[PDB]
């Protein structure tokens, strides 16, 4: 939803093709980083300190 | 092979004259909006940095 508000204002903006400024989170490149944020969240500081 | 349907390009013979504000202006709040998006975390998935 937010990447076709950005795809709206930019092409009312005057630019056609949206791919130079902005990045679609359906590609393999927007899937990978969301791979990688998600495998940063293995475990906080306090977690093994409590169990 | 297909000139004769003019299928790509609209021509605008009308006056290329002072847009360069506009879409000055237009740069500047895609700007913004670009800064929004990554200081929400958004960086790599919904901008990157080319």
């Amino acid at each position: 939803n937010l990447y076709n508000i950005l795809k709206e204002v930019t092409e009312n903006a005057g630019y056609k093709d949206p791919d130079r400024f902005w990045t679609n989170p359906d590609s393999p490149e927007a899937q990978q980083a969301k791979a990688i944020r998600e495998q940063k969240e293995a475990q906080p500081k306090p977690e093994d300190i409590k169990a | 092979a297909n000139w004769r349907e003019r299928s790509d390009l609209t021509v605008t013979v009308g006056i290329g004259n002072m847009n360069k504000d506009q879409q000055m202006l237009h740069l500047m709040r895609i700007w913004e909006m670009a800064q929004a998006v990554v200081g929400g975390g958004g960086l790599g998935v919904l901008v990157s940095e080319q």
